[PDB]
RNA sequence: UUGUGGUAGACGAGCGUUGUAUUGGAGUUGAAGUCAAAGCGUGAGCAUUGGUGGAUCCAAUACAAGUGAGAAUGCCGGCA
RNA sequence: UUCUCGCAGUCAGACAGUGGGGGAUAAGCUUCAUUGUCAAGAGGGGAAGAGCCCAGAUCAUUAAAUAAGGUCCCCAAAAUA
RNA sequence: GCGAAACAGUACCGUGAGGGAAAGGUGAAAAGAACCCAGAGAUGGGAGUGAAAUAGAUUCUGAAACCAUAUGCCUACAACGUGUCAGAGCACAUUAAUGUGUGAUGGCGUGCGUUUUGAAGUAUGAGCCGGCGAGUUAUGAUAGCAAGCGUUAGUUAACCA
């Protein structure tokens, strides 16, 4: 059904407590200085010492 | 007001079996534009009877009550020609009786046309005829210039 | 010492150098005022009072306490009244005692 | 006007207090050690601050009643799921939880207030003569 | 020394933008692109940009350093909202909203800016005291 | 002439509004809930003004009781020891505060006796 | 000296807004509205300085009112 | 509180004691008289209430003695036979 | 305020007779922003103009419900119409005021209107906020108060100046 009193601020306010996002981990290219993901390739290619992409 | 207005007389809703509440004629007051319940309508007289016997009494407690103050003097018709439509003289004799800062009211029984012309263009004074003359313009000047001939038909008015 | 001292409508503890406040009296700051009635200085009893016992005390300040609206509100009912009071008083210490 | 009365600013000094249960009744035991824990004889006592002492009790199981309640006197202790009454008699509570007994009557005793949980912890009991609280030096006293 | 850069007219909801904003408030500015420009958020690449900006004012046109500045404020505001309609079920009528935001972006060069506007406000009521004194002695 | 009130209204609300200061909720807020809060927030202050005067006594009392506890008699007989016979019209706030200063109480203890 | 709980409702004594009449005054050396203060009255209320802001406004006495907002499953507009 | 005159509002009462009617000496029932309360009136006792008991709250004070009730504690004060 | 201050009976709704809106104001003058930086761009920051750019085209004044950010204070064993009276602890210093902000803890407590024998209501009306949003006026009468005239008194109405 529907709400019978109104929420108040403080109520929605400790409902979105939880809202805050994780910060995603990050990692450093071994040839290509810049922070990637994790496990993942970065804009050059190399995901190890081996390429897969062309230039994107 | 409410009537007056141009509106539709239709209901905007069913009375029952809705929502909202039961506002019939959408130039009621509630809605805007319009529709001013209580107004003041182009008939009013707002006239203030008063006795005749009160207004006279009146009129003489206000003549005798500044005419024995000494701010008030006689003029006579003789210097109602040294002084012309040109106000430059009046200007002077303003300033001989130091009434710069004042506001004398002036009442003669002749309405000469030189004394007329001027002090038209100050606000200060202004000249009256007897019979035109009121309680209000009586009192407000604080100061009165008044011609000796007028004083027969004064005493003669009671 | 400890005194008891009483004074407008109540009684007080007086040390030396103390100060307290009481209900005015129409006295003006500067006048020495001896406190008559005054009960129990110390090591001594008397029944309704001590006799001939004063405390001589200069007057301090002239006071106003904060403001405080009081309101009666009758429930559910046509009825709605406001009012407002302050209590002046006076602040005074003490200077000296005899036995 | 006023004199500004002297109140307590949460001066907690407290001493350490033993009662030999030789026998006594649970009423007047009870009584007596609510007034020991709730320092209400204490000659500049506050109830708005805590203020009280630390009471530790032994011989929880030689504590005896006056009268038939040892076959009249029942307690009853609710559990949230319906059917949950545990009934209880006065001579298994002496015999199984006598601790519970006298923790849960001088408890009762004290103003339900938010220093009700926090006074009752003051209060420390044993069913045979052996106390751990041996470090804290305590000194101990009769019939209180 | 604050060089802030503000951005109006952005279509995105303001809690998102509020989301990301505190996720990446607090930090600096090398870390700053890293941990923003990697997250899958709408709100999260226009960030980018601002923060971006933010960077190229404090370096040229107010002279400030390379490497001591860090982000200090990162909020969302409700920006003019703009009202449609859409309609529903047995011709029901319904005032859809399409909400808007503002997003503003802030800088500073040294741990401190949290005092700096305190010494501001003591400063003001510093000011108001002194005209009150001043209104005083002129018995 | 039409007039509309604009600024004694603004100015009421805001009164009315400023009392409800150290509230809780949207109370602080709500003018149409301020009046109300403040409106009760008055009527207890009334009835607590009379609700600390009988607590105030009561405590007294319980402090000269519990002072008492350490010679032996008890506060009844103590009352009566002090109206029947040595009549002393002396404020029981004064006899708690009397403890501050040890032993001078008990100096009255002794002499309250005949 | 007595008396002052109190709805309907009779009755006295009052404050506020707008405008007119006047005598006095303020006004880019800063008025109004407006923001914030930890002041003054038995009252509806009223001072003060600080930022806002760029033209009207204030004291006092009378007169006359579209003149005092909490609802009307109220009305538009904005917002939870 | 009797008298001319200005202007009213009120026509749904309830409860407790007392005496009866209806009811079956049943109703937090109804219909009356009568004594009070609430109605339109605060606090204390009765645990919590409009009627029960004390009673008249003009405000402030951290001052005294009682009314109904109560005195191991909650929760104010006591013991003696 | 005419429904209509702006290209209002228009936009819009209805096949129809017809119903019927809403929004005005920069700046003295555009002097309405060369040029640089970031961004593809809008745009923003610098520069400059201008007395003022917190007057920047969102264009006089900019309160409330909205939500952000932060100094100072408090809370994760606690029964709460949320405030009052005491009361530390904490930090601060005001229209100098027996000062201010917060509230660990203790005493107490069931909103406001309306209609009601009777309201915390398990009757009712209200989401908040801002504004608008009803006892007047014309013509008569009675009565109170006050005034002129006074005991062959008093008074004008329409009307003319």
């Amino acid at each position: 059904a529907v709400q019978q009193r109104r929420s108040s601020k403080h109520r929605r306010d400790k409902r979105r407590s939880h809202d805050a996002l994780t910060a995603q981990a990050l990692s450093v290219c071994q040839k290509c200085g810049k922070k990637k993901l994790f496990h993942r390739v970065c804009s050059c290619g190399m995901y190890g010492d081996l390429r897969v992409k062309k230039a994107y | 007001t409410k009537g007056e207005v141009r509106g539709g007389g239709k209901k905007p809703y069913k009375q029952k079996h809705t929502g909202k509440a039961r506002q019939g004629s959408t130039r009621n007051p509630h809605f805007v534009g319009g529709g001013i319940v209580f107004g003041p309508k182009p008939n009013r007289n707002y006239s203030l009877k008063l006795n005749k016997k009160a207004h006279t009494a009146a009129l003489h407690t206000v003549w005798s009550e500044k005419l024995a103050s000494d701010n008030t003097h006689l003029v006579d018709q003789n210097l109602f020609n040294k002084t012309e439509g040109k106000t430059k003289v009046m200007m002077q004799f303003l300033k001989s009786a130091k009434l710069l800062d004042k506001n004398v009211l002036f009442v003669v029984n002749t309405l000469n046309t030189n004394l007329e012309q001027s002090t038209s263009n100050i606000k200060n004074v202004q000249v009256k005829h007897l019979d035109k003359v009121s309680v209000r313009d009586l009192m407000l000047a604080n100061a009165l210039l008044v011609e000796k001939e007028v004083l027969k038909a004064l005493e003669g008015k009671f | 010492m400890h005194a008891i001292v009483v004074c407008g409508s109540k009684q007080y503890l007086v040390h030396e150098n103390d100060t307290f406040f009481v209900e005015k009296l129409e006295a003006p700051v500067g006048k020495e005022i001896q406190l008559d009635k005054v009960l129990m200085l110390d090591e001594k009893i008397g029944a309704p009072y001590l006799e001939k016992a004063r405390v001589v005390c200069v007057v301090e300040k002239h006071g106003l306490q904060r403001k405080v609206n009081v309101i009666k509100h009758i429930s559910q009912k046509h009825h709605l009244k406001k009012y407002g009071h302050r209590q002046p008083y006076t602040k005074l210490k003490v200077v000296r005692f005899v036995h | 006007k006023t004199s500004m009365l002297t109140k307590e600013q949460a001066n907690k000094r407290r001493q350490w207090y033993i009662v030999d249960a030789a026998g006594l009744v649970l009423g007047k035991l009870a009584v007596k050690a609510a007034d020991l824990i709730r320092g209400k004889n204490k000659v500049d006592f506050t109830p708005n601050q805590d203020c009280g002492d630390y009471l530790i009790i032994i011989n929880s199981d030689q504590v005896v009643l006056t009268g038939n309640k040892k076959e009249n006197e029942f307690w009853y202790h609710h559990s949230q799921y319906i059917g949950g009454i545990k009934k209880v008699s006065g001579r298994d509570m002496l015999k199984k939880q006598s601790d519970k007994l006298v923790y849960n009557a001088v408890k009762g005793m004290l103003p339900d207030n938010r220093l009700s949980r926090r006074w009752i912890t003051k209060v420390h009991v044993f069913k045979g003569d052996k106390h751990n609280m041996e470090a804290q030096k305590p000194t101990t006293l009769n019939w209180s | 020394m604050i060089a802030f850069a503000k951005q109006f007219r952005v279509r995105i909801s303001p809690q998102k933008a509020r989301l990301v904003c505190q996720l990446i408030v607090g930090k600096k500015t090398a870390d700053a692109q890293n941990i923003l420009s990697n997250t899958p958020k709408k709100a999260a690449t226009l960030i980018a940009k601002l923060l971006n900006s933010a960077i190229a004012n404090a370096t040229n046109n107010h002279g400030m350093n390379g490497d001591a500045l860090y982000v200090f404020e990162c909020v969302a505001n409700q920006g003019p909202s703009m009202k449609r309609t859409i309609p529903r079920a047995k011709g029901s009528s319904n005032m859809i909203t399409k909400r808007s935001s503002n997003l503003v972006v802030k800088l500073s060069d040294n741990p401190n800016e949290r005092q700096e506007l305190i010494k501001q406000q003591k400063a003001l009521v510093k000011k108001r005291v002194e005209g009150q004194q001043k209104a005083k002695m002129a018995r | 002439m039409r007039i509309k009130g604009g600024k004694q209204t603004r100015v009421r609300r805001k009164k009315w509004l400023k009392q409800a200061s150290g509230s809780f909720g949207t109370r602080h807020a709500s003018y149409k809930v301020a009046k109300q809060t403040v409106i009760q927030a008055a009527k207890y202050a009334y009835r607590d003004r009379r609700n600390k005067k009988r607590d105030f006594r009561s405590l007294w009392i319980l402090r000269l009781n519990a002072a008492l506890r350490e010679q032996g008699m008890t506060y009844s007989v103590f009352i009566n020891l002090l109206k029947k016979h040595n009549i002393e019209i002396n404020r029981k706030v004064l006899s708690e505060l009397a403890i501050k200063e040890p032993s001078k109480f008990n100096l009255i203890v002794q002499k309250v006796k005949s």
